[PDB]
């Protein structure tokens, strides 16, 4: 089909009732996909979350290090538009996992962390605080963490952070965005906020390098996120959303993306609301 | 360990 066609039948289904009950019947973790690592023993509280894990197939592996971490590689295809746009999608880390978060920073020279989570929420930690405040510097794993620069708008926070790899003396930049407004198996507090994030996140891309993309599963609000980033730029070059391919394709990578009806809802809902300002 | 909430 195209993108109007493919944009009629979404209004459609969402007064239908139609698109919401395709998504209820959608599998959240892929039939036959191996969940082993996860599951050892010395990994088990390595987890957030007993019931978000990566599957063995697109799990992130440190380089020459066994360690396990809870992340996932997830790439979404445009092929009409000769695109990819990668993503390793993983959980906030615990005290014990900052080394290992880190090093997957570093093993790729990620130059963006997008973090959809405040530290705490109704009184419980959700994320581990694995960056110091300005100006302190923290030891994780055999890297020195600083942040050089912290500033607040609305929604987020952008900091700037200095990784140094303590063994070799080599340093590394890393942009970290925390959106703080929008809480945990929910929709984002604004709409519009979101829209402006997700498209300031897609301008600090850098070519064929992945975001490094967390929540605190690391599952519902990444799905919301990956969703729409998608979305835009499929809208852009004019080709067809259909937003169940994009979460069926993300949970074939990551089990459970997009969490809740009410999260795909809003993302179906902002997707027509971004073709519709933009159609001429 | 907990499951992730709804």
């Amino acid at each position: 089909d195209t993108l109007e066609g493919s944009m009629a039948q979404l209004k459609k289904g969402l007064e239908s009732g139609t698109v919401l009950i395709q998504f209820e019947q959608l599998y959240r973790k892929k039939p036959g996909l191996a969940i082993t690592f996860a599951k050892l023993p010395q990994n088990l509280d390595k987890n957030r979350y007993k019931d978000v894990l990566p599957y063995d197939t697109t799990r992130v592996l440190l380089q020459g290090n066994e360690d396990y971490i809870n992340a996932s590689y997830v790439n979404m295809e445009i092929p009409a538009a000769n695109l990819v746009n990668k993503y390793i999608a993983t959980q906030g880390p615990l005290p014990h996992t900052c080394a290992q978060f880190w090093q997957v920073v570093w093993d790729q020279k990620l130059s963006l962390i997008v973090m959809l989570t405040t530290l705490t929420e109704r009184g419980r930690t959700k994320c581990h605080q694995y960056w110091p405040d300005p100006p302190d510097v923290m030891n994780h794993g055999g890297f020195h963490i600083q942040c050089q620069s912290e500033d607040c708008t609305i929604a987020y926070v952008s900091r700037e952070m200095l990784v140094t790899n303590t063994q070799t003396g080599e340093e590394h930049t890393v942009t970290h965005l925390q959106y703080v407004a929008w809480p945990a198996h929910g929709v984002p507090d604004d709409s519009s906020d979101f829209l402006e994030f997700v498209n300031y996140v897609r301008s600090l891309r850098v070519d064929s390098e992945p975001v490094l993309v967390h929540s605190s599963a690391g599952i519902g609000r990444t799905g919301v996120l990956v969703t729409m980033e998608t979305a835009m730029c499929l809208t852009e070059r004019n080709l067809p959303i259909y937003p169940l391919d994009i979460v069926r394709k993300m949970r074939d990578q990551r089990a459970m993306m997009v969490q809740t009806s009410s999260q795909y809802k809003f993302v179906c809902e902002a997707i027509l609301r971004v073709y519709e300002e933009g159609l001429v | 360990f907990s499951a992730y909430p709804s």
